[PDB]
DNA sequence: GTCAAGTACTTACGCCTGGTCATTACTAGTACTGCC
DNA sequence: GGCAGTACTAGTAAAGAAAGTACTTGAC
RNA sequence: AGACCAGGC
């Protein structure tokens, strides 16, 4: 309660096959569609992957490309998300493997 | 919408699907509506009754 | 944390690895290239350290996810370092394998049957086989007919030892790793590196390699191979070397000797079967952090860019200098004589910049702090923001003594009784007392300050009148008009009452009884916490200006612990000696001498 | 083309269904699942059948009524694995379906499938040798090569399936 | 991370084992105050019987087994233990390592068994002799340490806080603890 | 000496099972001592 | 540059003086009291080098 | 459907191997001070979220006081899963565990 | 307890550019609620009781054409004792841009105060 | 192989409250003015 | 009337008094 | 957010 729940509680979305806190991001949907959470590392460019019309998502750049929809939210402290940003600045890859896969 | 209160956390297919004929569907739809009336899926029951009456009759 | 917003998955483990450069070109949002942070009229220039592709910045939507400042998580980008440069975290371990390796056959300078002896001892230590790794020395100028046969007997002994222990209920295929097998693994790798570095000739093909000189960081020097032992190079049938050449050597060493370094660089068995590469010691691409985590130092008009932007600007300035230095090699003797002596000068300064970004003390140059020094000491990241944290829902004020308090209570002021609040979800048994709590409003004790709806929405009661506030009290227990929120109920942030729990705490908390759990009894007059005298022996708290903290827990799992488990009635006996710490102190002891006297009638 | 998938799904359980665990997994997770497209199933879930909650202790039997649900430490909700047989209507490309006519327009023939699911056959999917006559009064009809109005059924090959929006839509072509 | 496990065997957080039993007897310091205060507990027998309640707790316990082996090792050790420790062909574990003391009534330590029978021999004194030893053995069992006690924190605060009772030709005090 | 134990952890490719109370506060788990030394299960009545 | 020395206490010297410390030469005269105010003009200090030092003598 | 089925049968076989049977369990027959603090806590979160209450309310408005009342008549439908350091566990219901 | 803060209106510009912020009220529809604390020149009256949220000075702006007030950023109520007008010294004569306001706070000895 | 000493990096009580100051040289440019 | 000298201006570039281990280099 | 200074227990 003190060291997490009332200081920096956040429910951050985590890629299940990357184990990455700060890789995934919100997709930019079309009109009428709903946005989904999607990963950047285990994705693939659409020109590289030559599809099933639902795994294809798109950036805010208009960069439309198909890939990682294996993501979920886990409740972490927010300073862990800053710890990965400093370790990836060094070149350290923390992998957060979640239990329901 | 799109919460752990609504959606499953993880969803997987346990076994490969195989097709069912018209007899298994009409036995399902006579049992699925029976076990459901006896909730905002009433708008979906209205679409289930269209399919149940389609394999039995004609609108 | 909302108890009405559960979370599904859980981090069970973590593990450490190195970003390869292929990942951080796929992970990346946008490669950033020019060393100008933001141009005139305050706009972040496209391709700079502040870019809209790396996150929403200062009332300007992100170019990757299209969200504003409040909802963009921040996105990573990268830069392209033109030369493979040293990672200063791994330079001490690179320099061991930079040495101790033959520059001619690209093995290490040991004999290849003794390097194999550690590969089969460290494979046993990946599994829980600390005993069988000493039985492997029992398997025991010299022709290669039997050394090829000795490597078969040591390898078949391991393949028989691993398969038996994995069937004799002892080791999973993920490998058993305990504390005392971490002892004999660190002991064996330190035996391995100390014996690699002490070699004269390569014991595979017998000739010398020119020794290396570590000037400090940022540089590397090969020394002069003497005239006495260039004869051995002729019977086999000083210079600053480039960082591109060191990677060329060590990519060849790690392929001729891949089968040993799978077990030196892995504690647990490598189930992914990935190669270990010498590119993993270098870094060819810097990862720029998201622009959320490097916002500028804003103080009125005194806007200074972050210290990481000042270090990453110098890496990009040097990266465009060397791009404009290699534009003369396409133009092409004096024009070649001076342009290469300044190109090799630019090789050192881009290494000296990638040092200063990661570590401010490995950078020759009051200096700007690096990524290492935001983590290290008190005022680091682990000690200042992970092991200790600033907290919400917590108070601190001076203490005054108070009898007529039932010795398991703290006397809370009205001004903490109004600000501190607790989320009660509404039920059939709260709508008696929690309908009156919302009607009383944020300033009447006992009252409430906010209503959390079923939807996660949150309605403040501060700027409201009593007629609007009686309408929300009848709307308080209503069935949901949404299917996706049908099992939830409203939470009323009531004020702290006479039934809540409180953690009291005086620094230094030298033992666990200096942080106890008290009941609360509000008092109507002044602004000080009020403590009974039996608690003063445990907190070591006189009343000459002591102030002590007050933490208010926000769920029923922590209310049940601070009433039953960390309770102040449970802490009568300290666990140091078993002697009590709670008891009456100064006036109550001199009174009992007079009250229990024979004269007292 | 209605097909049967057996699934294994990891759901929540609010404390109000701690006396009726089968009734709660249906109302929270399975009743919002009917008549919607689902990515990890293949098509549109018509209904479900045979819900079984995986008990948390393995020492018990499947005959027992009292089962165990693991409570989250922070929140009072319980998480569990469940087995249930979904029945799902999935269309795929290549297959030919009966189509009841819903809208006859000059650009997009919007028709129904099994009186529920919307579909579309564009004008470029219609070959050139068919004509559309006007309806100036109130939406006419397309004239085929037989010189007759098309009406009722229309067997067409599935060209593309568009599932990203609110409901599913089926793109239809008329070449075979 | 050092804590009592449900084995009554205190150990580190990763799983490695520091001791096999807390202090050799698995009893809490905040409960062993009146454990050997026998003449206090005899005068207050009928009032301590209301909080330990012996006959109501016979059902969920094993009373028969641990008391037999506590007599097969007490009688064995009084016959021996004239010779020193290296000569002792021991042949019998202590009863506290063979039986779980939180479950078996009568699995006590040896100096609790030796001090009980020394009290129960010197002064012989309406409570009889067998009701008094059957209440100290349930008081010992209730004075067991609970599994989950963060012991290594308690053991580190039991040194660092009394070290601040020193402040605030042999070396002595806080420089001795530094060494 | 954080980034000396950091380099030794990444050159071992060391996986840690989040056992120490220090490792569970960094990643945000419930602590394995005292109250978090067990789970709590709920007996639901129906199948 | 003399207003900077008084406002901060930092000693900026190209040929550093015979002093061990480099900062903390000026102190705000409080006037929080007259006992406080007259005590600023009678105080001696050994140096800030000796403060960050774990000796007693 | 083939990788997950084999992964599910390994996830449910090891968790059966860790399950110590009811006749072969060896921990204490008492509900410890930590198990009492979490039984009263996890139940009081459920009472506050409209779980069915098995005891008559005598005008109690505090969810933690209701949880203390349900423990006195042993009406709490919760189970303690006591983990061993092997990863194995026992299962103790609240009606089995005797207090103090 | 006496507490003095300097209200400086000329710290966001340089080198003779025209002053965009003038003390006093403007011609816009600014609320008549703060005639009570403030005088016609955008300065507060002497002796007025000021709790948190009350304005301490009014100034008209030119790049926004709106009268903004600076407010009392302290949760302990005070009384305004004196208002100085710190005129700038220059060869060209300038409209006022710096005003020093002094507060007084009644510290009646409450309990918890050290004697 | 070897002990050997010099060198290099490493920590050094907890919490809390105020207050202040904070880039400098210079260098090229546009404008001001004295001039014939 | 317009030329060139200065005085400024805003502009963009450089900034000597604690105790422990681990390690290489070091004679022999 | 830092550095320095002045303090509280
Ligand atoms: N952890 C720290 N605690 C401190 C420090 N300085 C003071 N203190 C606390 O402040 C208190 C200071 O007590 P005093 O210096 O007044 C000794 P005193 O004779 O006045 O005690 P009494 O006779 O009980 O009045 C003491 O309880 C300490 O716990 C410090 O530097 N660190
Ligand atoms: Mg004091
Ligand atoms: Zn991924
Ligand atoms: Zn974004
Ligand atoms: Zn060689």
């Amino acid at each position: 309660d003190r060291l997490l729940n009332s200081s920096d509680y956040t429910q951050a979305s985590v890629c299940r096959e990357c184990g990455s806190i700060l890789t995934t991001q919100q997709s930019v949907p079309r009109i009428g569609s709903i946005s989904t959470v999607c990963c950047r590392r285990c994705s693939m460019r659409f020109e590289d992957a030559k599809i099933d019309d639902s795994q294809i998502w798109e950036d805010g750049q208009g960069n439309k490309f198909v890939g990682g929809n294996e993501t979920t939210t886990v409740a972490i402290p927010f300073v862990l998300k800053y710890l990965d940003s400093e370790l990836s600045a060094m070149g350290i890859r923390l992998r957060y493997n979640v239990e329901p896969k | 919408t799109a919460t752990t209160l609504n959606t499953p956390v993880v969803i997987h297919a346990t076994q490969l699907p195989q097709h069912v004929s018209t007899d298994e569907v009409l036995q399902f739809l006579e049992s699925f509506i029976d076990e459901k009336e006896n909730t905002n899926l009433s708008s979906s029951i209205s679409q289930l009754k269209r399919i149940q009456r389609d394999f039995k009759g004609l609108p | 944390m909302d108890i009405s917003k559960p979370v599904g998955s859980e981090i069970t483990s973590v593990d450490f690895g190195i970003l390869t450069a292929k990942e951080i070109r796929n992970l990346s949002a946008k490669q950033i290239t020019n060393p100008t942070v933001l141009d005139n009229l305050g706009h972040p220039v496209s391709g700079g350290l502040y870019d809209l592709a790396l996150g929403a910045f200062l009332r300007n939507l992100c170019s990757t996810c299209g969200l504003d400042e409040k909802f963009c998580p921040g996105h990573q980008g990268h830069i392209e370092l033109p030369v493979p440069c040293y990672n200063p975290l791994f330079f001490n371990q690179l320099y061991i394998y930079l040495r101790a390796s033959c520059l001619f056959c690209h093995h290490f300078r040991l004999k290849s049957v003794e390097v194999h002896r550690y590969a089969c001892k460290l494979r046993l230590l990946q599994y829980g086989l600390i005993d069988e790794s000493y039985k492997l020395d029992e398997i025991t100028d010299i022709s290669s007919t039997l050394l090829n046969e000795l490597k078969s007997k040591r390898s078949e002994y391991v393949d028989m030892a691993i398969a038996k222990a994995l069937s004799d209920g002892r080791t999973t295929e993920r490998g058993s790793f305990t504390a005392t097998v971490n002892d004999e693994r660190k002991k064996l790798v330190h035996e391995f590196h100390k014996k690699l570095l002490s070699r004269g000739k390569c014991d595979n093909c017998g000739m010398f390699s020119p020794k290396f000189r570590k000037d400090g960081f940022t540089k590397i020097f090969e020394t002069a191979l003497n005239e006495k032992q260039i004869t051995n190079n002729r019977v086999k049938g000083s210079t600053y070397i480039l960082s591109t050449e060191v990677k060329n050597i060590l990519d060849t060493v790690f392929r001729k000797e891949q089968c040993v370094l799978q077990y030196v660089f892995h504690s647990r068995p490598n189930l992914s079967r990935k190669l270990v590469k010498a590119d993993s010691f270098f870094m060819d691409v810097l990862v720029v952090p998201p622009t959320r985590f490097r916002l500028p130092s804003k103080l009125g008009e005194e806007v200074h860019e972050n210290s990481q932007n000042q270090l990453l600007s110098k890496v990009l300035t040097t990266s465009l200098l060397i791009r404009d230095l290699n534009d003369d090699l396409s133009k092409l003797l004096e024009d070649r004589r001076v342009i290469f002596s300044r190109l090799m000068n630019a090789f050192v300064t881009i290494q000296n910049d990638v040092n200063a970004f990661i570590d401010s003390t490995k950078a020759q140059g009051v200096p700007i702090p690096g990524v290492k020094q935001a983590l290290e000491k008190k005022e680091g990241l682990f000690r200042k923001h992970m092991m200790g944290k600033r907290v919400n829902y917590a108070a601190r004020s001076v203490i005054s003594p108070d009898p007529n308090i039932e010795t398991n209570e703290i006397g809370v002021p009205p001004v903490f009784a109004v600000k501190l609040t607790y989320p009660e979800p509404v039920t059939a048994y709260n709508i008696a007392e929690l309908r009156q709590a919302v009607i009383n409003g944020p300033d009447k004790w006992p009252g409430a300050t906010q209503i959390q709806n079923e939807d996660g929405s949150l309605v403040s009661l501060i700027g409201m009148s009593v007629e609007q506030r009686k309408a929300l009290a009848n709307q308080l227990l209503t069935p949901s008009s949404n299917v996706s929120t049908h099992t939830l109920n409203k939470k009323v942030y009531r004020h702290i009452k006479n039934r809540d729990v409180v953690l009291m705490n005086r620094q230094p908390t030298l033992h666990k009884a200096s942080m106890m759990g008290h009941k609360v009894r509000v008092l109507p007059n002044e602004k000080t916490l009020r403590l009974h005298y039996a608690n003063t022996g445990a907190y070591n708290a006189d009343f000459d200006g002591d102030e002590m903290n007050m933490h208010f827990p926000q769920n029923e799992n922590a209310r049940a612990e601070a009433l039953n488990l960390a309770n102040t009635d449970s802490q009568y006996l300290t666990p140091t000696s078993g002697s009590p710490v709670r008891g009456l102190i100064q006036d109550h002891i001199s009174a009992g001498v007079w009250l229990t006297s024979k004269d007292s009638f | 083309c209605i097909v049967r998938v057996p699934i294994a799904l990891y759901v929540s359980l609010a404390p109000m269904y701690l006396e009726n665990p089968l009734q709660g997994v249906m109302k929270q997770h399975l009743n919002p699942l009917v008549m919607k497209y689902n990515n990890k199933v293949g098509g549109v879930v018509l209904g479900y059948e045979g819900l079984k909650i995986l008990d948390a202790d393995p020492l018990s039997k499947e005959d027992t009524s009292e089962k165990l649900i693991k409570i989250t430490p922070d929140t009072p909700f319980g998480f569990t694995w469940c087995h249930v047989n979904l029945y799902v209507w999935q269309p795929q490309v290549g297959d030919v379906l009966e189509g009841y006519i819903f809208i006859q327009s000059a650009s997009h023939i919007g028709l129904l499938i099994h009186d529920a699911f919307n579909a579309s056959i564009k004008k470029n999917n219609i070959p050139v040798d068919w004509t559309f006559v006007h309806n100036d009064v109130e939406l006419g009809h397309w004239v085929d090569s037989n010189g007759e109005p098309i009406d009722g059924k229309l067997r067409f090959t599935v060209r593309n399936v568009h599932t990203t929006g609110r409901v599913v839509s089926v793109d239809g072509t008329l070449i075979s | 991370g050092v804590h009592v496990s449900y084995d009554n065997s205190i150990r580190d957080a990763d799983g490695t084992l520091v001791q096999f039993m807390y202090g050799g007897d698995a009893i809490d310091i905040t409960k062993e105050s009146h454990m050997t205060q026998f003449e206090f507990c005899l005068d207050n027998y009928y009032a301590l019987l209301k909080k330990y309640n012996p006959s109501a707790l016979i059902e969920h316990l094993d009373v028969e087994s641990a008391l037999k082996y506590s007599k097969k090792t007490l009688k064995y050790r009084k016959k021996h233990s004239k010779e020193p420790h290296y000569k002792q062909s021991v042949k019998y574990d202590p009863v506290l390592a063979k039986y779980n003391p939180a479950k078996y009534l009568g699995s006590v330590s040896e100096n609790f068994q030796d001090k009980l029978e020394s009290f129960l021999d010197k002064n012989s004194k309406g409570v009889n002799e067998k009701k008094f030893r059957a209440l100290m053995q349930l008081k010992y069992m209730r004075s067991l340490i609970n599994p989950g006690e963060a012991v290594g924190i308690i053991a580190s605060q039991s040194v660092g806080e009394p070290s601040t009772q020193m402040t605030l030709n042999v070396t002595l005090g806080i420089p001795r603890l530094r060494e | 000496t954080t980034c000396q134990f950091l380099t030794k952890a990444v050159l071992d490719n060391e996986r840690e099972q989040l056992d120490s109370p220090s490792a569970r506060i960094v990643v945000g788990k419930l602590n394995n001592v005292g109250t978090g030394s067990f789970d709590v299960l709920a007996k639901v009545p129906n199948a | 540059k003399m207003q900077y020395f008084l406002s901060t206490g930092n000693l900026v010297s190209q040929s550093g003086l015979d002093l061990q410390q480099v900062s903390g030469y000026t102190v705000v005269a409080e006037k929080i009291n007259f006992y406080r105010f007259i005590s600023h003009f009678r105080m001696v200090h050994r140096g800030s080098f000796f403060a960050q030092l774990k000796t007693t003598t | 459907p083939e990788d997950f089925q084999q992964h599910e049968q390994i996830r449910r076989k090891t968790l059966k191997e860790k399950a110590i049977p009811k006749d072969q369990r060896a921990t204490t027959p008492y509900m410890t001070k930590y198990e009492r603090a979490r039984i009263l806590g996890t139940r009081a979160l459920q009472i506050s979220m409209n779980a069915p209450v098995f005891v008559d309310l005598e005008g109690e408005t505090d969810p933690l006081r209701i949880a203390m009342k349900e423990l006195a008549e042993k009406k709490i439908p919760l189970v303690i899963r006591r983990y061993l350091p092997d990863g194995s566990f026992e299962d103790w219901s609240v009606e089995e565990l005797i207090v103090d | 307890m006496y507490k003095t803060e300097k209200v400086d209106l000329a710290l966001n510009r340089n080198r003779g550019d025209p002053i965009t912020q003038h003390f006093g009220f403007g011609n816009d529809e600014w609320p008549k609620e703060w005639l009570e604390k403030l005088d016609e020149d955008g300065l507060p009256y002497i002796g007025t009781y000021v709790e948190e949220g009350d304005p301490i000075c009014a100034y008209f702006d030119d790049t926004l054409n709106k009268t903004k007030i600076k407010t009392y950023h302290s949760s302990e109520p005070a009384y305004i004792e004196e208002v100085n007008l710190i005129g700038d010294e220059s060869n060209k004569f300038q409209e006022l841009q710096t005003v020093s306001i002094k507060y007084r706070i009644r510290r009646t000895p409450q309990i918890g105060d050290k004697f």
